[PDB]
């Protein structure tokens, strides 16, 4: 609840840059953020993590 | 071990003598001498950041 | 729509042809996604990142941090754990400025 | 007209009150329909269809208004039940107006309910600073609780004059629409770090403090810096009320708590 | 690190009994949990929003993420409401007089 | 024009016109209030030798351990999250000084102000030169108290959209004890004007802002039909405030409607106020009761 209260109460003059770690349903979380604020967001994701580990 | 004893010498010796010799700090710096370290939120913060400094 | 997933290869065709003036240089080479985010961040855009390596995502974070002192503004870094909260402070203390 | 249908009540032995009542209602409705008038007239089906269509239209618009309505919220009944508990206690009076007792709780940090009633109900404000600095530790000590029988005779009394307030807020908590038990409300309060913080505030060296106390000395300093914030916040309440008898012993506790090991923090502070 | 090691290893150490592999595969090989919401109410939120008056607790309730799967299509909801209300006026009143007096009761 | 010059009339005491008996507890300084085992002193009282002694005239009000005396004439005392109205009396290097009928002056910090531009561009020392230019001496603002200092001083902030420098209108100052506590001190009365009920006793009356911070001047003539409404509300507010009346939305609305039959110029007489206040009193009696 801590993150949500800040995100709703946070004003519209700040450009947030969220940095998660491969969250599956990130294509609508930023949709909700981009709809709560009159602002446009972009989503970037990658594959093939380096330094492979077993 | 000389590097450990000099970094710890400039780290720990910045406070009063009564606080300088306590069971937690001697019992952790002793195991640090051998190259070990225990890290959890139940230890002093000044002793907390010493371990990650050495790591 | 408010949500645009940029393709992993489509947007980037060049990186140094645009942004004629320099930026926060890195000793190593920047990856495609770091330059992809840097291109958008210059336009004061909102960026979401989903990757695996930890410090790889921090490149755009310190890009924004270095960009603030050229704008005289302030930035807030949130770390929901005590060990990581001070490591970034230590990393950026000797690196530059005041944190 | 239909083969003999099995009785929902007697044949299958479904002795449910709703089933029997619905069956009796169904038979009564069939009997009343047999004496209907509109079936006979010239255009019963067409106007019946028109009425049906109008009823579906009516149902759809009212369903859409309910969808775009405030009553659709999930926890709104819980919010009302959390407001009535804040109104039975004299904090809010009527429809969004806050009393004086409801403004003291706003300017606090934690446990507003249990701490403001302690502020009003005089059970701590007539004690010395080095003692009241110990009872307030039971809120934020965050440790298992086992007291000591060697403590002063007033402490074995000083602990239940706040547990009575716990057994005074729990009753209004449970019977207001909330689903939080009265007993588990009192389970939050524990007094593990009650004696150690006493000699700690009294001015006893830490070397034997750690030795005698049965807990690692990593959470003691954090409990201390949690206690000092609420003691720093009670001054604003004593000033708001205008009762410097407690606002003086809180200042004495605040100056009696600040040591130098607490502020050590990190290496490259300055 | 970003290439600053040859490889890396994550050893699992079981010391008491076999680890019931059917959940090992459930944890190791499996997509992360969906980003749910745990919005909840406390006395602190209400007390803080009561003294100052610029928002409301209902506004924070509706603008949260737990209500997103319902209010994501609100504008279409009142648009459909308006269209359906407009369609009400196009229906002539069904006859309720004569021997069709029992028509609404018959419908019920 | 006749220049009426009347003669003083003796006042009728005891408020015999209606007749009521108080059930409260009244004290005067020096009186010994209840002296039971354990009690806490409030504002208006002090302690001597095992005695709670009242120190100001008023009525005792207790909420379950607390003996205090509420005086009937005081100055404004600041509280967190309180709507106030004030005037700039000093412009300093890094602050303003605002007078709000308090025991001291109130400080409006430069750090808390919606500067011209109304967005995120920059904040540095270049603004400090022109800060003393727009919020000059003798201007009106409407802000909200931020925090309480250590000597009874109040710091007030303007971090919203409804707060900031005010424009045209009239100001009426009354005692800060006739305003009823509520949750909406901003009003848009359906008469042709608006009002701000400052908790410090400052009442600001201005016309409705047509459609839809001091950025707009709007120093153009105001229509005739708006002044008569402002003058009517000014006189009605004076009338209710004079005898006893506590000010809020319904009392002013009730009195405004009752003032239509006769002219705005002729309501200054001792009796026309009485015949209007009593009518509003009975309308409140037949509505609430």
């Amino acid at each position: 609840v801590v993150w949500e209260e800040v995100l709703i109460m946070l004003p519209d003059h700040v450009s947030i840059i969220l940095l998660s770690a491969t969250v599956p349903n990130a294509l609508e979380f930023a949709d909700w953020i981009g709809r709560l604020k009159r602002r446009q967001i972009y989503v970037i994701s990658t594959v093939t993590r380096p330094v492979p580990l077993e | 071990k000389s590097e450990i004893h000099l970094f710890l010498q400039r780290c720990l010796a910045r406070l009063r003598g009564s606080d300088r010799q306590l069971p937690q700090v001697l019992h952790m710096s002793e195991l640090l001498n051998r190259g070990l370290g225990v890290h959890h939120s139940g230890i002093l913060p000044i002793l907390k950041e010493i371990v990650e400094m050495l790591f | 729509q408010w949500a645009i997933p940029v393709d992993a290869t489509s947007p980037v065709g060049d990186f140094y042809r645009l942004i004629p003036q320099p930026a926060f240089q890195w000793a190593f080479e920047p990856d495609v996604f770091q330059k992809q985010a840097i291109l958008h961040l210059e336009r004061h855009d909102s960026v979401f990142v989903a990757a695996h390596t930890s410090a790889g995502k921090t490149v755009v974070a310190e890009y924004a941090i270095a960009l603030a002192q050229k704008h005289m503004t302030r930035t807030i870094y949130t770390s929901p754990i005590k060990a990581l909260s001070n490591q970034k402070f230590r990393d950026f203390r000797n690196t530059f400025g005041d944190v | 007209a239909g083969p003999p249908t099995l009785d929902p009540v007697n044949d299958l032995q479904l002795k449910d009150m709703s089933v029997v009542e619905g069956g009796l209602r169904a038979r009564k409705l069939e009997e009343l329909i047999q004496g209907a008038q509109c079936v006979h007239s010239p255009r019963f089906p067409a106007q019946y269809l028109k009425l049906r269509e109008r009823m579906q239209i009516q149902k759809e618009m009212e369903r859409l208004r309910f969808l775009l309505s405030d009553q659709s919220l999930l926890l709104l009944p819980e919010y009302h039940q959390r407001v009535e508990v804040l109104r039975t206690l004299g904090y809010v009076d009527e429809a969004g107006t806050v009393k004086l007792a409801g403004r003291v709780a706003c300017a606090m940090s934690s446990h507003e309910l249990l701490l403001t009633e302690l502020m009003f109900d005089n059970a701590l404000s007539t004690l010395r600073p080095e003692e009241i600095a110990a009872l307030l530790s039971g809120l934020v000590c965050q440790s298992p609780g086992d007291a000591g029988d060697q403590l002063p005779n007033t402490l074995k009394q000083g602990i239940e004059r706040v547990r009575a307030v716990a057994k005074r807020i729990g009753e209004v908590q449970v019977a207001c629409g909330l689903n939080q038990t009265v007993e588990e409300f009192v389970g939050e309060l524990n007094f593990g770090l009650v004696e150690v913080v006493y000699e700690w505030a009294r001015g006893m060296p830490f070397s034997e403090l750690a030795g005698l106390s049965g807990t690692p000395e990593g959470l003691v300093v954090r409990c201390i810096q949690r206690l000092a914030e609420m003691c720093r916040s009670l001054r604003g309440a004593a000033r708001l009320v205008g009762e410097p008898v407690l606002g003086a012993k809180m200042e004495t506790a605040a100056t009696l708590l600040r040591r130098d090991i607490v502020f050590a923090a990190s290496l490259y502070t300055q | 690190r970003r290439g600053l090691d040859p490889t890396g290893t994550v050893i699992l150490l079981c010391k008491g009994r076999v680890p019931e592999m059917a959940d090992l595969h459930r944890m190791m090989m499996g997509k992360p949990s969906q980003l749910q919401s745990q919005f909840r109410l406390t006395y602190t939120m209400i007390l803080n929003l009561l003294r100052v008056d610029a928002l409301r607790v209902e506004d924070m309730m509706k603008r949260s993420f737990s209500e997103f799967p319902s209010r994501k299509d609100s504008k279409a909801h009142e648009q459909a409401l308006a269209e359906l209300t407009k369609r009400l006026g196009a229906l002539e009143e069904p006859d309720m007089t004569g021997q069709l007096v029992d028509l609404p009761e018959y419908y019920s | 024009m006749a220049m009426e010059m009347r003669l003083p009339v003796a006042r009728k005491p005891l408020s015999e016109r209606l007749g009521r008996d108080t059930k409260k507890h009244l004290v005067v300084p020096g009186d010994t209030i209840t002296t039971d085992t354990g009690f806490m002193r409030g504002h208006g009282t002090y302690m001597g030798e095992e005695k709670l002694i009242a120190s100001v005239a008023g009525s005792v009000e207790r909420v379950n351990k607390l003996i205090c005396v509420k005086a009937l004439k005081t100055r404004y005392i600041g509280e967190v999250g309180d709507i106030v109205v004030g005037r700039i009396t000093e412009v300093q290097q890094k602050r303003w000084k605002v007078e709000t009928n308090s025991r001291l002056d109130s400080v409006l910090l430069l750090s808390s102000m919606n500067l011209p531009g109304g967005e995120l561009r920059r904040r540095s020392a270049e603004d400090e030169l022109a800060m003393r230019g727009f919020l000059q001496e003798g201007d009106l603002i409407s802000a909200e108290v931020q925090a309480v200092f250590s000597d009874g001083a109040v710091s007030l902030h303007t971090r919203s959209l409804k707060y900031g420098k005010l424009g045209q209108g009239v100001l009426v100052q009354v005692s800060p004890s006739l305003v009823k506590r509520q949750k909406t001190h901003f009003h848009d009365l359906p008469c042709g004007a608006s009002v701000i009920l400052g908790n410090n006793g400052f009442i600001w009356i201005y016309p409705t802002p047509e459609h839809k911070g001091g950025f707009i001047a709007n120093l153009e003539p105001v229509s005739l039909a708006d002044r008569e409404v402002i003058s009517r509300l000014r006189n009605c507010i004076i009338s209710l405030v004079t005898q006893r009346m506590m000010l809020y939305d319904t009392s002013i609305l009730y009195c405004y409607e009752a003032s239509l039959p006769h002219q705005i110029k002729d309501i200054l007489k001792p009796e026309i106020m009485e015949e209007i206040v009593m009518e509003t009193r009975q309308r409140l009696l037949e509505q609430e009761g």
